[PDB]
RNA sequence: UUAAUAGGGACGGUCGGGGGCAUCAGUAUUCAAUUGUCAGAGGUGAAAUUCUUGGAUUUAUUGAAGACUAACUACUGCGAAAGCAUUUGCCAAGGACGUUUUCAUUAAUCAAGAACGAAUAGGGAUCGGGUGGUGUUUUUUUAAUGACCCACU
């Protein structure tokens, strides 16, 4: 019914990531992060700068033809802090309001 | 393996022969290698030689992709640039030895030559019969795959220009001196390229022809075949590629803007075959689209049009054995069956795609005994029923195909033999229960099994899709083998 | 749609038998489904077809992860709040030895709780060290802080440099 | 060196002395079947 | 019941050893 | 998935592997519990070479009295080998085709149960992994017997 | 002249993250290559340093390396301590338990010296072993290993 991607949002500490891609996941979409729209370098991965890129991620999308996604949210891991960001909600909150369709999401952590 | 040092270029089956080979091993005695290094030494022995100059003609090519340098008079050198023709080259004489060899010969005697090294490979067997032992050239059926029957009544020379095709003028003389090397030439080419790689070999023989003549007499001399030519027909013995014989288009080359030299020679060898299709990935390309046959292969038709456009009018090609052993096969009552080609196995595979739409209603129901497995041993699963399955043609012995159930390893299994197979029968009666029960488009009853001696209890589910396939189900546990071998 | 589930110990069985109905009454206010098995000692989220916002599921997630090491339920109901953030710090796989594990865990909360108590202060964060496990709720620089104090901790770094350095810190940020 | 195509060479005579030995025999018989006789070549 | 079949199959057991 | 050969907006796939989420195996290990797992490396009737992968976990029971239950170490070395020759004699026949087949309604962790009750029960049992890495070659004709 | 609730030795089923040797799995990190993609990316309280359109970051693929066995992992188990957590195999060794086996005071503690190391009697729990069972369960499989629980030591 719907055609379908994967987003995989990347909230790491002191900026967060997105990335919608394909199916397969190789090939990329429309990348652009938090840290780009705001200029002051501490509030690169603030909830309020996460609203405005994932807004602009979810402008990008539907302008190609893209309608539906699932995501794949993503901590630092490893040896690191093994916890997700704060605009990691706020990238899944805006791009959920601004209308595309979700289902179930997962960790890759 | 019928080779000689006749010349091949006659249409005969020649061209290398123990002569050739003694100058090869000869050669290779000094040298063969790339960088001029000895392939054979003196201190050898027969097999190694032998098994030397096997090696080297299965994996050096001499015709394509490379000849051999050598001096008579000065390592043997092999060059990797091939004159299209078997090069066997002398620096000291200036001679190419092989000069009397065709192509397709080279082709099958490296063909040959790989089939040999692989049986000196092998460490198990025993192959000294098969190498030299076995005659393969008494017969053509068991040599080759197909075998043509040309009649070419092509009269006198002054007749050639109103029969052959071609044009046999005064070049064809100087480079080509008979007819009938030009004749092999030209039908290997049109052949060649009719047929490409639906086949993977063929050689061209002239049938009738001679060498010998008495002293009365300048040449040879003959009437027969409706020409004065040496030879009474000319039979097209094929090697057949399996993988692209039986295709419905014969690819020719993609349709672009300008038309380059490659689709004016297609678009000129078919005519009012050559067309234009668009392929499944969407590339538009001219192509030949045919007609498969249950009783004749596509290839007698391009060898058909291909012989009577191109080479002569007169032409009588006839192979009417394949068509008989194509036409003893019974007949399968399908839909475009008679235009069906023999490899199709299509009604195989909608017995596969009924059985697999059995295989998840069935594999997904709820039992006490869990399935362990739905194993199919049927001949129509294995492709060798007599009969190709027809729908709903149940009068046939190989219409219920047997299939191995195998429930989970339980100790429910009891320890007798009349009360197993009653324990897979009331197994049976729960699987009936269920399947009337919910899938009554599949119909189903019981039979007995008495083929096996003295088990008179063993009861196989017969069932019937709406497909129109009938199967039966047989129930193999491990508590079988320990009471067939403690009886 | 989304399962999220966790296990619990045998001596908070009872408090959270005791509490589950409260735990389902924060959960309902979110329109969430969520069992309690007994047999297995796990309690179970699970979205609904009457979600509002899904991604609520994530901090339920915490939530009874926070069930799963004992976080008292009126302190751990914030984290459905917006301005929450929290942590789960492992500090099992540091040292091979259970008396200098008790050397530093003890180090850590210091005599009677006070320097616990002082990172609770510095970060304001509620903090609850659980066996092998530091429990950090609040401000999310107030984690960095934390995971950085306990991760320094579980070391030979001894923490009088935090205490002394975020003393330095909070009476600079007064000025 | 001399020493390694040695191994080569007695490696590759251990690889093959089994249809060696058996097809040198086969050698032997075939050739045994098939030899000319002399007085024929002194006949001609 | 089992005691009286663990005693034929005890005598098999005693045809399996010699 | 694997992706092989195209036609025309038309793409088929192959197999690649089996995985498991992220949540469960950080779920399924408990407290007070004991850990099993497996591995071995197989050729199947094409020549697929496929190293699988076995997890195993032990439950408790009615009525137990202490809070553990752990297994005995040697139970342990038992039934490890126990698991291994039932790998063995599921697979080298009839590969992914019914292999995959076996291993969607898991009747491969059943039969594990079936021989490991007789030492020590167990609980959720997965394979939970497996991985492809020397497939032979490409056999389109083959791999064109799943399609219609 | 006994064969000590003196000591030592033997055997059995074992037990142990016990040691020596060998083999193997796992992802992570870093680096290199290929693909999609294209202005920011690291970092701090911010500053500053760092990288970048020969495309930084990230994506997906592969190889390499060294390192380790994440949850379970305990006030558990082993070693005189120093110390000992991947699978599998080999090699000896050790204690406890069991014993109607054996020698017969052969013994206990310690400056000098050696090696290694920086240089009063109950209660409950649990580990290992053993025994008894008006015991269960796995058992539609004939049997039976095993677990479980009661009681004792």
């Amino acid at each position: 019914s719907q055609v379908f991607g994967v987003a995989r949002i990347y909230a790491s500490f002191n900026d967060t990531f997105v990335h919608v891609t394909d199916l397969s996941g190789k090939e990329t979409i429309a990348r652009v992060t938090g840290g780009m729209k705001v200029k002051a370098d501490r509030d690169e991965s603030s909830p309020y700068a996460a609203m405005l890129a994932a807004q602009d991620v979810a402008a990008k999308c539907k302008e190609v033809g893209i309608t539906a996604v699932h995501v794949k949210i993503r901590a630092t891991g490893g040896t690191r802090t093994k916890t997700p960001g704060p605009g990691g909600q706020a990238a899944l909150r805006a791009l959920a309001r601004s209308g595309l369709r979700i289902g179930r999401i997962e960790d890759v952590t | 393996r019928g080779f000689s040092s006749n010349m091949s270029h006659s249409g005969s089956l020649g061209g290398f022969g123990t002569f050739e080979f003694t100058i090869l091993m000869a050669a290779l005695l000094n040298g063969g290698g790339i960088n001029s290094n000895k392939i054979l030494l003196h201190g050898f022995s027969s097999y190694q030689l032998f098994k030397g100059v096997i090696k080297y003609l299965a994996t050096m090519d001499l015709c394509h992709d490379g000849h051999l340098q050598f001096h008579s008079n000065p390592a043997s050198k092999y060059i990797d640039e091939g004159f299209q023709t078997p090069t066997l080259f002398d620096k000291s004489t200036k001679v190419n030895i092989l000069t009397k060899m065709t192509v397709s010969s080279y082709q099958i005697l490296k063909e040959y030559a790989g089939e040999t090294l692989r049986m000196l490979n092998n460490v198990v067997q025993d192959q000294f019969s098969n190498i030299f032992l076995t005659n393969i050239s008494r017969f053509d059926n068991l040599k080759y795959d197909l075998c043509y029957d040309v009649q070419l009544p092509l009269g006198k020379y002054n007749n050639l220009e109103t029969s052959l095709a071609a044009t046999f003028g005064s070049m064809e003389r100087v480079k080509f001196i008979t007819l009938e090397n030009f004749l092999a030439h030209k039908i290997t080419n049109v052949a060649r390229y009719a047929l490409g790689d639906r086949i993977k070999y063929i050689q061209i023989e002239m049938v009738g022809q001679k060498s010998d003549f008495p002293i009365t007499k300048r040449k040879v001399y003959s009437n027969t075949g409706g020409n004065h030519f040496n030879f009474d027909f000319v039979r097209v013995k094929l090697i057949v590629n399996p993988s692209e014989c039986d295709k419905l288009v014969t690819k020719g080359p993609a349709h672009s803007e300008t038309m380059s030299t490659e689709a004016a020679v297609f678009k000129n060898f078919w005519g009012i075959k050559s067309s234009l299709r668009r392929f499944k990935d969407g590339s538009i390309t001219h192509c030949c689209v045919w007609s498969t046959s249950s009783s004749e292969p596509i290839i007698s038709s391009i060898v058909n049009f291909a012989l009577q456009k191109h080479v002569s009018k007169k032409a009588q090609i006839s192979n009417e054995t394949i068509k008989k052993f194509h036409n003893f096969l019974p007949l399968p009552n399908l839909p475009s069956s008679a235009k069906t080609s023999v490899l199709n196995l299509s009604s195989f595979f909608n017995l596969k795609k009924s059985f697999d739409d059995l295989y998840k209603i069935i594999f997904q129901m709820k039992l006490p005994l869990s399935v362990k497995s739905i194993l199919p041993v049927g001949s129509a699963f294995r492709y060798t029923s007599l009969c190709q399955p027809v729908p709903f043609a149940y009068s046939d012995p190989d219409f219920f195909q047997d299939v191995i159930l195998e429930f989970e390893t339980s100790p429910k299994w009891p320890d007798e033999i009349t009360s197993l197979e009653k324990a897979k029968t009331a197994f049976l009666l729960k699987i009936q229960e269920e399947l009337s029960a919910n899938s009554s488009t599949y119909r189903s009853f019981f039979s007995r099994d008495e083929s096996i001696p003295y088990n008179l209890e063993i009861v196989t589910l017969n069932i019937l899709t709406p497909e129109g396939y009938g199967f039966k189900f047989r129930v193999l546990t491990e508590r079988d083998e320990i009471l067939y071998l403690r009886a | 749609e989304s399962s999220f589930m966790t296990l619990f110990p045998k001596y908070r069985e009872s408090y959270l038998k005791t509490i589950w109905n409260d735990v389902t009454r924060a959960l309902d206010k979110h329109n969430i489904a969520c069992v309690l098995d007994l047999v297995e000692g796990s309690m179970t989220v699970k979205t609904t077809r009457k979600t509002y916002d899904p991604a609520i599921i994530l901090k339920a997630r915490d939530l009874i992860k926070l069930l799963a090491r004992s976080v008292p339920f009126p302190q751990a109901v914030k984290i459905l709040q917006d301005d929450m953030a929290c942590d789960v710090i492992k500090i099992g796989n540091f040292v091979t030895n259970k008396e200098r594990f008790v050397k530093r865990r003890q180090r850590l909360v210091g005599p009677n709780g006070n320097t616990l108590k002082a990172l609770e202060l510095l970060t304001k964060c509620y903090i609850l060290v659980q066996g092998n496990t530091v429990s950090a709720m609040g401000p999310f620089k107030g984690l960095k802080e934390v995971r950085r104090v306990v991760e320094d901790c579980m070391k030979n770094i001894h923490p009088i440099y935090h205490i002394k350095e975020l003393m330095i810190k909070r009476e600079l940020a007064k000025r | 060196t001399a020493t390694e195509s040695y191994d080569i060479h007695i490696a590759r005579e251990t690889a093959e002395l089994f249809k060696s030995n058996i097809f040198k025999l086969q050698i032997d018989e075939l050739l045994e079947q098939v030899k000319l006789k002399q007085k024929h070549v002194l006949k001609v | 019941q089992e005691d009286v079949q663990s005693s034929i199959v005890d005598e098999d057991g005693f045809t399996l050893v010699v | 998935l694997r992706v092989d050969e195209v036609q025309g907006k038309n793409l088929l796939t192959n197999f690649h592997g089996m995985d498991f989420t992220t949540d469960k195996l950080r779920s399924m290990v408990r407290k007070w519990q004991t850990l099993i797992e497996a591995n071995v490396t197989v050729k199947t009737s094409d020549d697929y070479v496929l190293r699988i992968f076995a997890i195993a976990f032990t439950r408790k029971q009615a009525n137990q009295v202490k809070r553990h239950s752990y297994a005995q170490s040697s139970h342990i070395r038992a039934i490890r080998k126990v698991i291994s020759e039932i790998l063995t004699k599921e697979v080298q026949g009839s590969t992914l085709a019914q292999l995959t087949s076996k291993l969607i309604p898991e009747v491969i962790n059943k039969e594990i149960e079936n021989a490991t009750k007789d030492i020590f029960p167990l609980q959720n049992i997965h394979v939970r992994k497996v991985k492809l890495l020397k497939q032979p070659k490409f056999d389109v004709g083959a791999l064109m017997a799943l399609h219609g």
